């Protein structure tokens, strides 16, 4: 088998001292483990596919010159992205970060029949095709 | 066109000014407030509108691959002028 | 290869290459993982990280390998591996023509053997690897920070490290120096959200869980 | 699972080793430092400065992570030693020019959202 | 311009200007939006 | 000709900008127009790469031949929707007539 | 067991007999092209854009309508499916105008993106293209018709979802055209779902109307406080300002519907609102100043006053945070007064059990039910997608509605009994007919708006209709575990109030004037300065100046729902919590945080300093309202009806008459909603006619 | 003054360690409401909770019992000695 002679470490893994990451950036921020939502506008579901990992939203503000939506907020844009929600997880603890996981919302398989809209004492008849 | 404000400050073709207390209007002291001076609302109604012999007419803004895409405008309403979304020239039925 | 648009495919490299990845394979059970070929001819041989240096060696010294030059080096970081880093040797033969490429893995606290010993090239690569994505190599003549800034705190290659860093600079004139202070933007980076919510690709649709 | 291949240290007594022995060779090298790069710090204020990074990782306990803390702080050691470093970089520690941050929550309610 | 003469519009400057940076008449940027958000404004009467 | 703006704020020309140097909010004119409230371009941030009058539908978008705009502060190239109108009102004569050399290799 | 073996590209799957071949090809996760086909909607099967192969069949079949067969092979990707589809696609987009630069829905399109992927990448088609005229629909819905593919899914939504049969197509041929056919508006609570389920720009949402586009926006998942069902909603913002709303899809609350105060309400947000801390000046004006001098004011009066001479009133859009750091605020002067704007009856058990105000049946449950008894409520505009439920279950379930209240338009057929409360009493002793129905129904329900509660004899109607309860459950031959009493909320902070202990209605406050009055976003104008002792100290907090503002010593301004991330409980007691779009304008701060800031000033500091700590104070009151989109059920019916009966109190003579009986009532009913200039307009519209709401469009 | 202002017990609506707790409610709480008529005993349910009984007195003072593993017998005196004894 592997022969590097081994070590034992049954400490937990966390990283946050070697990462090099500010303090306030990983006491302070709050991680969303989620699958997106499907865009209503849409009937694609290809996006809903994978888990990702954002940051809370902290205060964006107008330039002063031109008006442009100023940030100081490093971890603004930052997004990742998992195959599975343990995966996700198991991410941010080692990198301290705490976070509140929302498990994935699948859709309910439904019942379509197309002879219904003809029905003869039921409600489900159309009026219009 | 352009207007001003009491405080004489120009106000542009998108309605914006330095309102009367704002301190940024310190930028144009010394200077000037750069606003273009013709109001594209302004030129675009003073086209006179085109009398078509169809219900549907074809707008692609003049100069054929030089203008915006092709598009079709429906003609049945009696009671307004067709109007192209790209270049906002306006066409009427000709009471056929 | 009569469709105009379409890249043609060259079937007897894709075979050569074949025969050569379970050629290498055979020799080297102890270490290699997987072997596979692309569509567009690429040979890729999966190692376990203990092998870097057998595999590298055998390839370059052995006579029908001969690869003697090491086109690159570099990493690849992927999150949510629990062994997110891969490292990823691209080689040429220049003997039989051939290019070859080597992968392994490993994680934030797991060295990697250094390399240098087969190829003096690897040296810089190596840095820029431990600079950008914080992987260790052992037994490397001199391992230091190639790229970035002298006390830059970060390895900014890695996929969670922010675009715009932690830091920026500036000249400040009462200590007549150049000061580092948290990083504030006056336009913030706008995301952009452009995947398609349709597939697109059904000959890599994954298997659903 | 919890086998996995050390960096140097087979345990947290080794590791705990090249700490202080870090410790001394930064200890020793800040007259150096503060005569060489011409800073107006005291011999005293860059020797608490050391000892202050040295606490904030004084909660670890993977000889892994002590180890790779150690590999970056003696390439640190060798920038300012070669001088590759410049007094920037140097007195990039003692954040001179960041104004003091609130800690308390009334002064940080004023000023903003922050938590 | 004398044998091809350019085409005349009458949106076009009828009177060129050099480059006025470092003058009175420089260009100088603004946000050209509005206010989005409309403050309430307390009722100017004594109540109660 | 008529003097209406071409551009439509379709924002096909921010997305596509590599540099992310343009800025644009649209909303409906008085006419009920699409037309844009903000149209700025951030010139010490654009490549003068082209890639945005590529973009643009409508040609409402260009880079001209002007290369002689140098300022003397950094404010002065970060143009807004006025300077850029002028700027089509200064230099249109010569602009279309470069687009006429050119719009049959487009 | 019932299972048929099919294959998907020569892939096995189980499948019940009746799924249709585009269901099939769901659980291998291959997703069949399609336009007119929406699984909350009925089959249409007129785009023909699931034309899929069957293996040795040679005719292609419309995925969406055909059901499988044993042993079928679906050749998704064969060269007759993809063939089939570019034709489709060819024809799609014959006649569709060049508009994606001036169209909304470029970006997100699925014309576009299933050109992209199924269709040629050119056009051969050599003609002029038809051009049709627009229809002014309302105010909140654009209508471009010349982009229409004529899926007719607004058509089968307005008619099946809605329960309102006003759009279909009119003539016949290359010339059938979506609409009304008469100048006429479609207004309802849901209409504003036709512009996400059109899968084109010909239906759009006017107030955001070329203001974004869909690359561009960053998406929060949050929530609805509208009302009290807790739409799942998705906030896009843009530069730290919220552009638009959209549904999320949740099942067992809103599945992929909201109502068009949620919808389009948001721009309520951006107007009248307080960004700046405010106090009185010397000439009793509201004046801005700071927040060290605002909170400093407010303290003094705090630590000077004590027990019943401190009380406060939280208003309908406060959050769970908010509540009980007030809650213990006001607990550290030892005052209990934390009253509630909206009345809930005090006698018998009250609020000790969490059955007695909650919908215990669930939205879900709904769909389960076999009679429903609604008293005194306008479900339609009190709780716009509850009701939607309902008509979904009496749709699919044949389900039997009856109402005791006035009769008002459900968009659905009902058993209208009547709307004196003395039939009540009826029912319960077997005289009225109904009780039969509703003694031999396998699964009863039972709903009380709260709305009916605000009566001075609600105490009365309460035990009444949980008297009707008990015997149909206890005494009739009901499941062991279906609960059959129902209250339906339609304040998004009551069930969280309730919760805390918050004492429901502001009897307490007139039975003790108190010398000083925290208003926590509390507009309802229920208690007004001619019930105070004069000399009262009322603090406002809140985000918008409406009612509240004006008569307050000191405006503390408060972050709306869209600006904070807080815990709110929907009616049938699930807890769900919001997330941060945009932080507060000016000023202004988060809620909970005020309370705290005040706490500290006034040497009564709170042991919570963080949202994770606040938290866990709201677990030591409830633990219920830490447990997100998970739902508790509720229990010891019997006890809290034991209680109910000892008072006895005398119901009134007054006929039930719901608050809301038009849709014009529907839409400003809140500080936000009043604020909105959008819902503004939808008043105007619905009272007044097309002929001074409507705008000249042109793309 | 100085006594008691609410009551708030907790429980799980099935696990076994809540079997006391369950039991009482459904027996003795009536009786105990009718006899503390102002007095807001607040049972919430929650599931898979470490049953508790919390107290809450004058001015913020607030006092935890766990009922983890109780009878209905010892709830009873543990709710008879905060109703009894006010801190
Ligand atoms: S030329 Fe400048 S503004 Fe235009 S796309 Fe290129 S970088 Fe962007
Ligand atoms: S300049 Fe052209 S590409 Fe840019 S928004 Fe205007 S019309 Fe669209
Ligand atoms: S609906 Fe709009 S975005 Fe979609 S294809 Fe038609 S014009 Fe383009
Ligand atoms: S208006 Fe939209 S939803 Fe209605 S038929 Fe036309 S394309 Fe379909
Ligand atoms: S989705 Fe099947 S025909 Fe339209
Ligand atoms: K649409
Ligand atoms: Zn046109």
């Amino acid at each position: 088998t592997r022969d590097t002679q081994l070590i034992t470490v049954d400490e937990k893994l966390d990283i946050t001292t070697i990462t090099g990451v500010p303090e306030e950036h990983i006491k302070t921020r709050k991680a969303r483990i989620f699958v997106p939502a499907r865009n209503n506008m849409q009937s694609g579901v290809n996006n809903t596919k994978k888990w990702k990992m954002e940051f809370d939203t902290r205060e964006r503000w107008e330039n002063p010159l031109m008006g442009w939506a100023s940030t100081a907020d490093p971890l603004s844009n930052l997004v990742l992205t998992f195959s599975t929600k343990e995966d996700a997880v198991a991410f941010a603890e080692k990198n301290g970060w705490s976070y509140d996981v929302e498990e994935r919302k699948v859709p309910k398989p439904k019942s379509k029949s197309y002879g219904a809209n003809f029905s003869w004492n039921k409600r489900t008849r159309v009026s219009t095709k | 066109g352009v207007r001003t404000s009491p405080t004489g400050e120009k106000v542009t073709h998108t309605g914006q000014v330095y309102d009367d207390g704002d301190y940024r209007k310190v930028r144009f002291v010394g200077r000037q407030k750069e606003v273009n001076e013709n109001f594209a609302i302004d030129l675009i109604a003073e086209q006179p509108v085109s009398q078509v012999g169809s219900r549907v007419i074809s707008c692609d803004g003049g100069g054929g691959a030089l203008g915006h895409p092709r598009v079709y405008i429906n003609l049945d309403k009696e009671t307004k002028t067709g109007t192209c979304g790209y270049c906002g020239l306006q066409f009427r039925q000709q009471h056929h | 290869d009569t469709r105009p648009t379409v890249r043609p495919r060259n079937d007897v490299a894709h075979k050569q290459l074949s025969a050569f990845g379970e050629y290498v394979a055979e020799i080297l059970p102890k270490y290699v993982q997987q072997v596979q070929v692309s569509c567009f001819n690429e040979l890729e041989i999966c190692i376990h990280p203990d092998g870097v240096i057998p595999v590298l060696t055998f390839l370059r010294d052995h006579s029908n390998a001969q690869f003697k030059s090491l086109a690159d080096l570099t990493a690849v970081d992927i999150p949510t591996r629990q062994n997110r880093f891969e490292i990823v040797y691209n080689l040429l033969s220049l003997r039989f023509n051939s290019r070859i490429r080597v992968k392994t893995y490993t994680d934030e606290l797991t060295p990697i053997e250094s390399s240098v010993p087969v190829y003096k090239a690897a040296n810089w690569y190596e840095r820029e690897i431990w600079d950008m994505f914080g992987v260790f190599f052992a037994n490397h003549p001199d391992l230091r920070r190639i790229l970035t800034d002298y006390g830059f705190e970060g390895h900014p290659f890695r996929k969670d490290f922010p675009l715009s860093g932690y830091v920026e600079l500036r000249y400040d004139d009462e200590v007549k120096r150049v000061v580092a202070e948290p990083v504030e933007l006056a336009q913030e980076f706008r995301k952009f959200d452009l995947n398609s919510p349709w597939e697109a690709f059904p000959a890599y649709r994954q298997p659903p869980e | 699972s919890t086998s996995v291949k050390p960096i140097f240290s087979r345990d947290m007594n080794e590791a705990k080793r090249r700490v202080r022995e870090l410790y001394r060779a930064w200890y020793r090298e800040v007259p150096n430092t503060v005569h060489l790069f011409q800073l107006d710090i005291s011999v005293k204020q860059g020797r608490d400065k050391v000892r202050e990074m040295f606490k904030k990782n004084a909660h670890i306990t993977d000889p892994r992570v002590v180890d790779l803390l150690v590999i970056k702080g003696k390439m640190e050691l060798e920038e300012t030693i070669k001088v590759w470093k410049q007094r920037t970089h140097v007195m990039r520690f003692f954040h001179e020019t960041e104004a003091p941050r609130p800690k308390d929550f009334l002064s940080k309610f004023y000023v903003g959202h922050d938590p | 311009p004398t044998v091809k003469p350019p085409t005349a519009r009458k949106f076009i400057w009828t009177n060129h200007k050099f480059n006025l940076s470092g003058t009175p008449q420089q260009y100088v940027p603004y946000s050209t939006t509005r206010k989005k958000i409309q403050e309430w404004v307390p009722p100017s009467t004594p109540y109660k | 000709p008529s003097g209406e703006e071409r551009c439509i704020a379709c924002k096909l020309c921010e997305a596509v900008c590599p540099a992310q140097a343009i800025t644009i909010e649209a909303e409906p004119r008085a006419d009920g127009s699409r037309r844009t409230t903000r149209y700025d371009i951030d010139m010490t941030k654009c490549i003068y790469c082209g890639f945005c009058q590529e973009a643009c539908p409508v040609d409402a978008i260009v880079e001209g031949p002007n290369f002689e705009f140098s300022t003397e502060t950094h404010e002065e190239l970060l143009y807004n929707k006025e300077k850029l109108l002028n700027n089509g009102d200064k230099w249109e004569a010569e602009i279309a007539a470069n687009i006429q050399a050119d719009y049959l290799y487009r | 067991s019932n299972l048929i073996e099919v294959f998907v590209d020569g892939q096995s799957v189980m499948v019940e007999p009746g799924t249709t071949v585009l269901q099939a090809c769901e659980k291998v996760g291959m997703q069949i092209p399609r336009f007119c086909y929406h699984e909350r909607l009925s089959v249409a099967g007129n785009c023909r854009m699931c034309l899929v192969e069957i293996e040795k069949a040679p005719k292609v079949v419309a995925a969406c309508a055909m059901p499988v067969m044993k042993g079928w092979n679906i050749l998704t990707n064969s060269e007759k499916t993809k063939k089939a589809r570019e034709g489709v696609m060819e024809f799609l987009l014959a006649n569709h105008p060049l508009d994606c630069p001036i169209c909304d829905q470029g970006g997100e399109c699925d014309l576009q993106d299933q050109s992209m992927m199924f269709g040629s990448d050119r056009s051969r088609f050599l003609e002029g293209k038809r051009a049709v005229e627009d229809k002014n629909i309302g105010p909140l819905v654009k209508t471009i018709m010349t982009r229409c593919i004529q899926c007719t899914r607004c058509i089968r939504f307005a008619s099946e979802i809605a329960g309102v049969d006003d759009l279909g197509t009119t003539g016949r041929g290359n010339d059938m055209q979506v609409g009304t056919y008469i100048e006429k508006m479609f207004m309802s609570e849901l209409s504003g779902n036709i512009i996400d389920i059109c899968p084109v720009g010909a239906l759009t949402s006017k107030p955001y109307a070329f203001t974004a586009r869909p690359w561009e926006t960053r998406k929060t998942e949050s929530i609805d406080v509208m009302d009290a069902v807790g739409s799942n909603i998705v906030v896009s913002t843009r530069t730290g300002e919220v552009m638009r709303i959209l549904p999320r899809m949740h099942e067992d609350i809103n599945e992929e519907w909201i109502s068009d105060k949620t919808r389009f309400a948001y721009d309520g947000l951006k107007r009248q609102r307080l960004t700046e801390p405010m106090v009185r000046n010397e000439k009793g004006l509201l004046t801005h100043t700071t927040w060290e001098d605002a909170l400093s004011r407010v303290a003094g009066m705090l630590q000077s006053f004590q027990g019943n001479d401190v009380a406060a009133i939280a208003g309908g859009l406060v959050d769970a945070e908010a509540l009980i750091a007030l809650k213990d605020l006001l607990n550290r002067v030892d005052s209990d007064t934390l009253c509630t704007e909206e009345v809930f009856p005090t006698a018998g058990a009250g609020t000790d059990l969490r059955s007695n105000y909650l919908l215990n049946t669930t939205i879900a449950g709904v769909e389960e039910a076999d009679v429903v008894l609604l008293v005194g409520t306008n479900p339609r505009f009190e709780a716009p997608l509850f009701n939607a439920r309902i008509r979904k279950s009496w749709l699919h379930n044949d389900l039997k509605v009856a109402l005791i209240g006035s009769p008002v338009d459900l968009t659905y057929r009902y058993d209208h009994l009547g709307d004196s409360p003395k039939i009540l009493q009826d029912i319960a002793s077997g005289s009225h007919p109904f009780s039969q129905v509703l003694q031999e129904a396998k699964k009863p329900m039972v709903i009380l708006g709260s709305s009916a509660l605000q009566r001075n004899d609600g105490a009365a109607i309460l035990a009444a209709v949980s008297n009707i309860a008990q015997k149909i459950r206890t005494s009739s031959g009901v499941t062991g575990d279906w609960k059959v009493m129902n209250i339906l909320h339609r304040i998004a902070s009551q069930v969280a109030a309730l919760d805390l202990g918050y004492k429901p209605g502001v009897e307490a406050i007139q039975k003790n004037p108190p010398k000083m009055l925290f208003l926590l976003g509390a507009d309802g104008g229920c208690i007004t300065r001619q019930d105070l002792p004069k000399d009262c100290f009322i603090v406002y907090q809140g985000h918008h100046g409406d009612v509240g503002a004006p008569i307050a010593d000191v405006i503390l301004p408060g972050a709306a729902y869209t600006e904070k991330s807080a815990t709110y409980v929907n009616t049938e007691g699930r807890a769900q919590q919001t997330k941060v779009a945009v932080t507060p304008p000016g000023l202004a701060r988060e809620d909970w945080k005020i309370i705290r800031a005040l706490s500290e000033i006034a040497g009564m500091t709170l042991p919570y300093d963080t949202l994770d700590q606040v938290r866990n104070r709201l677990e030591e009151v409830s633990p219920n309202l830490v447990r997100y989109d998970d739902v508790e059920g509720a229990n010891y019916f019997q006890q809290a009806s034991e209680l109910s009966k000892l008072v006895n109190q005398q119901l009134l003579a007054d006929p039930l008459v719901p608050p809301q009986l038009t849709i014009k009532d529907f839409y400003m009913t809140d500080s936000i909603s009043r604020a909105s200039q959008t819902m503004a307009k939808c008043v105007k519209a619905v009272t007044e006619g097309a002929h001074a709401v409507e705008e000249p469009s042109i793309c | 003054k100085l006594g008691l202002r609410e009551i708030r017990i907790h429980l799980c609506q099935r696990s076994p360690g809540s079997q006391g707790v369950r039991d009482f409610i459904e027996k003795r709480y009536v009786e105990l409401k009718k006899a503390n008529p102002d007095l807001p005993i607040l049972i919430r349910e929650c599931s898979d909770v470490q049953p508790k009984l919390w107290a809450r007195y004058a001015f913020g003072q607030e006092k935890n019992v766990s009922l983890n593993n109780f009878s209905a017998d010892q709830v009873t005196r543990a709710l008879e000695n905060v109703l009894s004894s006010k801190a």
